């Protein structure tokens, strides 16, 4: 432990954007934390982004407005940013920087965990093979989640992604036919969304078992950089030390990526596409990759990041890099929300990389993979038929195309469309899948092998 | 001996008192001694890309100088191991620390010095014999598959003075002794090679033998060759990692290195879970392919600067096992991640960028990396021939191939298995886009095809013609509708659909199509192309008649035959023997001919 | 079997041509060796120190 | 017929290879003769060094030429231990001429603690004060600097002019 | 030559040494007069003792054969012949047959493409498996068939079209590949 | 000649990518050459890119890896880069820097020539008018090459520009109403391509009249800045002094331009389009403009650069500036290559600016210009008609449009498509063009005068 | 009277001791007197755009100063003349040097003084 009296420097040299460029620092440490007493007594925090001799560039989390040159005082904590973590964090509400905002006491730490975490040794990382029964048909039957997955919800402004995430929270559970401790971290969200999620976890009895980090739209921008890391540090304490099964939700990774862009633009770092920093892949990886099971420890961390595709464009750097990093994406579609389908999940661009082992014989049922693949194929062909009928019209379609159109209609009506409080078991979802695939003769279900068709098709 | 850290800005660090430190020398930064490599050298200050997170490093920290470049310990104990970017064994770290993390600056050795390996010296060597770089002076029975040939290092030569008797030696034991110009050199089983320097070869032969994947669209339309360079550009979710892992599981390459460069962490555990259970039969005995697979993992969230080290270490290990005379195959899980690492380091250096921020030397780096791939006549006296195939997946941002990384990589590589997000979405896996993809080895390979699989060359030519014709018809059909199509054009469309659905797309996660032997592939294509030929003959010979045969009449008459052509894929090569599969395909051909004769 | 004599003949032929050339060059070298060496050595021994023209003051 | 054509092309490639060997071998013999001439020049300079008087007159010029090429205020002359008296005389005679010609003050020391290898033909290597700048004026260095430049003349003299070179411009 | 000059010349002397070693191993008696006559210009540097540095200097000056293409081709011919004579170890061949095989190899366009090389590879699969295999019925049968095959090759040579050897190759390879159980 | 001893500096002040900045250099000379003894004795060389007082920025050819301050000894040659040139450079394989890699001896300088060349007075640069019969109909019949011309082959990643170049090299010769010396500057070419070219020149037995400067992809990347200049210096020697007819093949001006960009980005100059130096026009001009003929001399230099256009974009600065400089371009088209048409030369975007004076009565044939113009016009109209067919279907096409599409198909099939080893003389190319123009009635062949239609059409 | 070459970078020379030089004034750079035009001034250092290849110019080379801007001779002899970009007569250079090359720093009067 650090037994030395920390140094307080009033030697600010320059201030520029979110950066206070301190001078005459003695043995500065990169990534060290600094506590800034402004002239008027207001206290802020900052992270040393760069050290050069006796200089130290402190990126202030709350912003540099009001910072003086001769009067601001900066005490150097001598240590990287550490979060106090204890199981008591379950059932609390903290703000973006981990300070309680529920009129409870500051966390009485069980440990002081580095906010940045450490990468799990890929040799001792255990592959997620246990299925979460989210209850959503569009997920369980066709994008099955595994306990330990990074599977964000790709959505857009105004879409139901909040409702889908809350539903997944309330009805997520293993397909054994234990409760998830939830760590939620909202960034740049509006008070409406903060109230929505808090009131949901209270409407359920879950709030006793939920930890919330809140960084509202009016809260500091630079603090959204550390809010995900606080949440995931708490999740890692719970999962890899307390052996909880933790579900981590990170709301508006878009409002995180924009904070990252602001910091990188202030630093004038090399930009990627559409202005975002060059290392956004690495940074979003540092966030997302803090998920999955581990060897010898019974806990897990299931992430469901929620990010608003800007202009509904999946190629935008945020969704693109999140798709590269994460093990899937559940796609929320305006073209379904406009038709008032809930959940408006577009299975066709949805994906779940760990389905391939979360489903099969043993866990869930042995027709799961065949049904999923054939539903995907039939849905794609139904979209093709819809596209062509707009050109040629109904009068020029063959009976096979009409079969595909009927399948598409009944598939969105019965399979996708679902009650916001309805928990369909994987078996109910698969039975619906078969009731839809029976629209077709065996010969047009070209994915399913005959050993599966002759066993499940007739019923 | 020591420099002092003068500044920290990320992976880049600047150090005082580094008076004569060479470019790309290897240094230890910090009290934890994070490894790092000098990349600029101004005044008496060196700039260092640190291969481990520098958060916590402070000005004044020591920067110890090791006078050696980034190098790897090449020796027994590689196969079946998983290494981090700079060749620290992750299993050894886990055993030593008994913790689930990679402590910063852990200094564990790359190869165990405690395991006793059986050593059988080359029988002909004796004290006094002349020996040169690449010469094999013994063999280690590392495991059932890999007879690990110990070789003199390149740049080592002279007269032998002691060759260790056959027996059990640990990697630190002196196994050979030689002398040149009177200077005496003791050689253990382990050599050290700088990863940035090409391991020399006597010659680089033409690549003339295919690298059989398990994937039909790859083996047939776009072949790669042992010693060939390949790329797999595709947007996220197009299955490039799955193609790489299937090529790693099932291929005719004696050794495989999977260089895990900056991609998802769970995939290395996927490999470590799958490969031990996957087995290949050698001498009638089943052996796990992990005994011939080696892994280098630098996942996305592990230090960025180490992705470059991961790539170079992978290619160096592959070159080592190529020097043994093996046909190694290296899978670079994403070279765009390494390109992004170069971009980030360049930004920290404040260099002027090329397109989209990449350094001007990105093309040169990619070229020098891919150029280490050819089939070679290995160094040393026992005349040996090896290969290092390279399969570098590319992760173009936004799923477009105008990306600078993909543009360069396509300027460098010889095979391009472009993947299509719109096929991946439909689940048309493998998502190879058959129109833009290509393989420049299709000529070098015909010498092999025309004597092992004679008919396959014309079969492939006609298949590509069919698909191109269907592509031409797609635009007309979309804007005019199917009503205008000729009767032969209907058959082209429908047989193209048959090839797409039942020859090209191959579900790699099923027993029947995880591996599709080339005999199965050529037989399947022969059946489909033969159906195409007979259908066109039937339509063309009766189009002038009053009793015209039409695609509708064929479809109605041959529902069973079309479904059999669609079910050909389901045949299981191991549950159903080669003999049964070939017999069944011939029987389907007979059925098709019978039905055509009974229809016309 | 008859044509192998093609190499059997032209190898010796080209060797003979090379031998003639490697005698011609040697003869010319022997004719001009000394008078080249005297110039080379005289030019070496002729030093003539000079300052760089751009020098000032 | 395609087999026969391929055999004829094998004759083509093999005769090309044989002709390439012949050409490169005659070229290598020519280069070996050039190397023999340069070795003879090296031996001749080693002999010239034996004649002390002419060696003294040569060292005077070599030393002064090094001083002129450096134009430093402090310089260190490194020589073979065998030549040390001659190099001392050369430096003692060079300093006045250096001062008169350059108008610069100069301090020239001899590197008594570190001599050139005795294998050297002769000459001197002059370092600036801090030994980060060197001017090499060993007889081997002069011989190479001159010979590599004179190769066109040596080629033309030994092996005659090129008939095909119709212009020198 | 794609190598540095120093590495190239060390490779040249390495090849000379390896040719010497292969000759000394295949013919420890000095009986293969034709082969030794052909390899005189490379064998001399070992039949007359030299140091590595002496042979390297001679290679650099061009006194030794110093063309790695020729040295590699010749060393490969000798290596394959040694592989044959060694894989036939218990059934030493006739000297006339050895010389005929050597000439057949020498006249081949590219040995690595050669049917001879493939046949030797198959024989080596058999021999290397039997060098370790335990005495289970499969391995006893392979030992018997492989000894018969080695004896037959000792009489007929792998450069010929002997159908007995061809069929025994096929059948023994099938026995090897077939599962143990 | 230079008698004064060379100066060696252990004064290295910095190392930065390809550069090595020296300080305290005595009267530095711009464009001077330096020989760098590294600490381990490895010898490299560099060219001074600029001087400022006592400084000197040495761009090292063999790269700067391993170089260090305080021990790397830079010996200043006192002279600009002069290469040794000899006629017996024919039949040799040199690396990028002009050092043997065929195990022959280094060039015994017949002379020393500054590799930057010497500008030829425009008053006395003869205008080339002798057609080179490349044997490829798509060049001879519509883009003919005059002996003394610069005519790059614009291509793209994956196309057979190497095959086209080799065919030109082995088939090129003056029209028969004299043999070429090839100088082949490979830059950034992979071993496959280098071996292909070397093997082709050996296979056609031409090696005694070929000189290769191979800078492979794995060779140092700054060395290709001097490789093409070395090649052109050898070609100028052979042509303007040895009176030969020299054909120069520069393999990848894109690789050379990327070497330029690397040097520029290391120097931190103000960058031009796409990151290339602003002076790339002049620096490519100094490479291309060394073709041509001169008065008094009988020798000539034909120049055929090869360009890999990034993203097939002809607007890319490399091909754009090379088109501004060189007298035309032969454009290899990915679409024709995909449709399996060799050579893929697309005659629409390709032109040879000296064809007009190279062709005509008394040189090739009276009808050459008319036939080329009419083939071009018919092909362009056929491309437009094809684009219409692809949009509105074939039933809207008149008889004229059907004739144009028949012509287009048969033109790509008979006139462009050609055997790689088939060398169609100019007359055979012209007759294969007349057979195609015969598809149209004389009333539609507008660009051919009646006085030539009456003579050539009816046959 | 004259300055000195203080640096070189392609055509952009830099000359010290150019105290009173004027913008776009002509300078002769190097011992071969390559024509150059002052394009910038900084203190007593003047940056020069050199009109000929600078490869070989060295620090310390004199930079002679001519007090006139880039100027063209106008008079008899222009008609039928073929000029370089800066008024050098190419035909007269050829007829004078009897060579096919432009010598660097070649200085021949633009309009012949020998014609009556």
């Amino acid at each position: 432990y650090l037994s030395q009296p920390r140094l307080t420097y009033k030697t600010v040299s320059g201030v520029n954007g979110p950066l206070v460029i301190l001078d005459h620092v003695k043995f500065p440490r990169y990534a060290e934390i600094v506590h800034l007493t402004l002239p008027d007594g207001t206290k802020r925090s900052g992270q040393v982004l760069e050290v050069s001799g006796s200089k130290a560039v402190v990126q202030v989390f709350e912003g540099t407005s009001g910072i003086d040159a001769k009067k601001t005082s900066c005490e150097f904590t001598g240590d990287i940013l550490r979060t106090p973590v204890s199981e008591d964090m379950l059932g609390r509400v903290f703000n973006g920087s981990g300070k309680p905002i529920d009129r409870g006491p500051v966390v009485l730490a069980e440990d002081f965990l580095d906010i940045m975490g450490q990468p799990i040794n890929p040799q001792c990382r255990i592959y997620p093979e246990e299925m979460i029964q989210t209850g959503i048909s569009a997920i369980d039957g066709m994008n099955s989640i595994a306990r330990g997955q990074k599977i964000p919800i790709f959505s857009a402004a105004g879409l139901p992604h909040n409702e889908i995430a809350a539903q997944i929270c309330r009805q997520a559970g293993l397909v054994k036919k234990e409760n998830f401790a939830i760590v939620f971290a909202a960034m740049g969200v509006n008070m409406e969304t903060a109230r929505f999620f808090k009131s949901d976890f209270e409407e359920n009895g879950s709030m006793d078992n939920v930890c919330l980090f809140l960084n509202l739209a009016n809260d500091p921008t630079i603090e959204r950089i550390i809010t995900p890391r606080l949440a995931l540090t708490t999740a890692e304490f719970l999962a890899y030390q307390c052996e909880k099964h933790v579900l981590v939700i990170l709301t508006d990774m878009s409002s995180y990526a924009e904070a990252l862009r602001e910091v990188s633009a202030a630093r004038e770092e090399v930009p990627g596409r559409r202005g975002f920093p060059g290392y956004m892949y690495t940074d979003l990886a540092t966030i997302y990759e803090r998920a999955g099971r581990v060897e010898g420890r019974n806990g897990s961390i299931t992430q469901i990041p929620i990010l608003t595709m800007p202009n509904d464009d999946i190629t935008h750097p945020i969704p693109d890099l999140t798709g590269y990093i994460t093990e899937g994406q559940i796609y929320v579609d305006r073209q379904l929300h406009n038709r008032q389908i809930y959940p408006p999940i577009n299975v066709l661009p949805s994906l779940s990389r760990l389905m391939k082992s979360a489903i099969g014989e043993g866990m869930t049922r042995k027709d799961h993979a065949d049904v999923s693949n054939q539903l995907y194929a039939c849905y794609a062909i139904g979209k093709d038929v819809q596209a062509m009928k707009a050109v040629v019209g109904e009068e020029a379609l063959t009976s096979d195309d009409l079969l595909y159109l009927e399948f598409l209609q009944k598939f969105e009506k019965n399979f996708i469309t679902q009650g916001p409080y309805e928990n369909r078991t994987v078996y109910e979802t698969l039975d619906i899948g078969w009731q839809l695939l029976r629209i077709f003769p065996k010969e047009m279900l070209k994915r399913i092998p005959q050993s599966t068709l002759s066993e499940f098709y007739p019923r | 001996t020591f420099g002092y850290v003068h500044g920290v800005s990320g992976p880049v660090v600047t150090a005082c008192d580094m008076a004569g430190a060479a470019m790309y020398e290897l240094v230890r930064v910090g009290h934890s001694e994070l490894v790092g490599e000098i990349i600029r050298l101004e005044g008496d200050m060196a700039t260092i890309q640190v291969y481990e997170e520098t958060s916590g490093v402070s000005v004044g920290d020591p920067v110890l100088r090791t006078g050696k470049p980034l190098s790897v310990e090449l020796g027994p104990g590689i196969m079946g191991a998983i290494f981090d970017g700079i060749q620290r064994p992750l299993s050894d770290i886990s055993s030593q620390t008994q913790s689930i993390y990679i402590p910063r600056g852990v200094n564990v050795s790359a190869l165990s010095r405690d395991i006793k390996w059986e050593f059988i010296p080359s029988k002909n060597l004796r004290v006094g014999s002349h020996i040169t770089g690449g010469d094999i002076y013994g063999i280690v029975n590392e495991n059932s598959l890999i007879k690990h040939k110990i070789m003199l290092p390149p740049r080592s030569r002279g007269s032998v003075t002691y060759i260790a008797p056959p027996g059990n030696y640990d990697a630190s034991d002196v196994v050979l002794e030689l002398e040149f110009e009177g200077v005496k050199e003791k050689l253990s089983m382990v050599q050290v090679w700088p990863v940035r320097q090409v391991r020399p070869v006597t010659e680089k032969l033409p690549a003339n033998h295919p690298l059989l994947t398990g994937q039909r669209v790859l083996d047939a339309l776009f072949p790669c060759v042992q010693g060939g360079t390949t790329a797999i550009p595709g947007a996220f979710g197009c299955g490039k990692t799955v193609i790489s892992q299937s090529l790693s599981k099932y291929s005719n390459s004696d050794v495989i290195i999977y260089v895990g460069c900056g991609e998802r962490g769970n995939e290395m555990s996927e490999v470590l879970r799958d490969f031990p259970e996957l087995t290949m039969e050698v001498d009638g005995k089943v052996e796990s392919i992990m005994k011939r697979t080696a892994l280098v993992a630098n996942t996305s969230n592990m230090p960025v600067a180490a992705r470059e080290a991961s790539i170079y270490t992978g290619i160096t290990l592959s070159e080592y096992f190529r020097d043994m005379g093996y046909h190694v195959s290296m899978m670079a899980d994403s070279t765009s991640r390494w390109a992004e690492a170069l971009r980030e380091i360049s930004g920290r250096l404040a260099e002027m960028p090329a397109d989209s921020g990449y350094p001007a030397y990105l093309g040169a780096r990619l070229a020098s990396f891919y150029e280490r791939a050819g089939r070679v006549k290995c160094l040393g006296n026992p005349e040996r021939e090896g290969s290092v195939s390279i399969v570098g997946a590319v992760s173009p941002p936004g799923g477009d191939f105008s990306d600078p990384v993909t543009s360069a990589t396509l300027g460098i590589v010889q095979v391009f298995w472009g993947l299509d997000k719109k096929l991946a979405q439909r689940k048309h896996f493998p998502s190879v886009n058959w129109l833009i993809s290509y393989s420049k080895y299709m000529r070098a390979l015909d010498e092999y095809y025309d004597k092992h699989f004679t008919e396959f060359v014309p079969l492939r030519t006609k298949a590509k013609e069919i698909l191109q014709e269907e592509e031409d018809l797609a635009e007309i059909v979309q804007l005019v509708g199917k009503a205008s199509l000729a009767e032969t054009d209907k058959i082209t469309l429908e047989v193209a659909k048959l090839i797409k659905d039942d020859f090209l797309q191959q579900n790699g996660y099923t027993p029947y199509d995880r591996f599709c032997p080339f005999y199965k592939t050529v037989g399947m294509l022969s059946n489909m192309i033969s159906f195409y030929d007979m259908a066109r003959r039937a339509v063309e010979t009766t189009a002038q008649s009053d009793n015209k045969i039409t695609w509708s009449i064929i479809r109605e008459h041959m529902g069973e035959i079309l479904y059999k052509l669609s079910s050909m894929k389901f045949k299981d090569p191991v549950k159903d023997g080669e003999a049964k599969i070939k017999a069944d395909y011939a029987q389907l051909l007979e059925d098709m001919q019978n039905a055509f004769r009974s229809l016309e | 079997q008859a044509a192998m004599g093609s190499q059997g003949n032209l190898s010796a032929e080209v060797e003979q041509a090379t031998r003639r050339q490697v005698q011609g060059m040697q003869s010319s070298q022997q004719r001009n060796r000394e008078r080249v060496l005297t110039q080379l050595l005289g030019m070496v021994c002729d030093v003539r120190p000079q300052v760089h023209p751009n020098y000032r003051i | 017929e395609k087999k026969e054509k391929q055999i004829e092309q094998q004759k083509k490639i093999q005769m090309s290879n044989l002709m390439n060997q012949a050409r490169l071998k005659v070229l290598r013999a020519r280069d070996d003769l050039i190397t023999d001439l340069l070795n003879e020049a090296k031996q001749r300079l080693s002999k010239v060094v034996k004649d002390t008087t002419r060696y003294q007159v040569l060292l005077d010029g070599l030393v002064l030429q090094g001083l002129y090429q450096l134009l430093e205020p402090r310089m260190i002359v490194r020589c073979r231990k065998q030549d040390f008296p001659l190099v001392k005389a050369a430096v003692q005679k060079a300093i006045p001429m250096y001062k008169i010609a350059t108008k610069k003050d100069v301090d020239v020391q001899i590197d008594l603690e570190a001599y050139l290898p005795e294998d050297i033909a002769g000459g001197v290597e002059i370092y600036n004060g801090d030994r980060k700048i060197k001017v090499s004026n060993t007889l081997e260095s002069r011989l190479d600097l001159i010979a590599q430049q004179m190769m066109p003349e040596v080629r033309g003299a030994l092996f005659g002019a090129n008939a095909n070179r119709k212009f020198l411009d | 030559g794609g190598l540095t000059s120093e590495q190239y010349h060390s490779q040249v002397v390495g090849k000379i040494g390896y040719i010497a070693r292969c000759m000394q191993t295949i013919d420890p008696e000095n009986n293969l007069k034709k082969i030794r006559e052909d390899y005189q210009d490379v064998l001399i540097w070992a039949e007359k003792n030299y140091r590595f540095e002496e042979i390297l200097e001679a290679s650099k000056s061009g006194k030794c054969p110093n063309d790695l293409d020729a040295l590699s081709r010749r060393s490969l011919i000798l290596q394959e012949l040694l592989r044959l004579v060694s894989s036939i170890s218990p059934f030493k061949m006739k000297l006339d047959l050895i010389e005929s095989q050597y000439e057949k190899m020498k006249q081949h366009v590219n040995l690595w493409k050669s049917d001879y090389h493939v046949k030797l590879n198959q024989l080596n699969q058999l021999t290397d498996y039997l060098k370790n295999a335990a005495p289970t019925p499969k391995n006893n049968f392979l030992r018997a068939m492989t000894s018969v095959l080695q004896m037959q090759i000792a009489q007929y040579g792998i450069t010929e079209d002997n159908e007995g050897i061809n069929q025994l190759f096929k059948l023994g390879l099938h026995l090897l590949a077939m599962a143990n159980e």
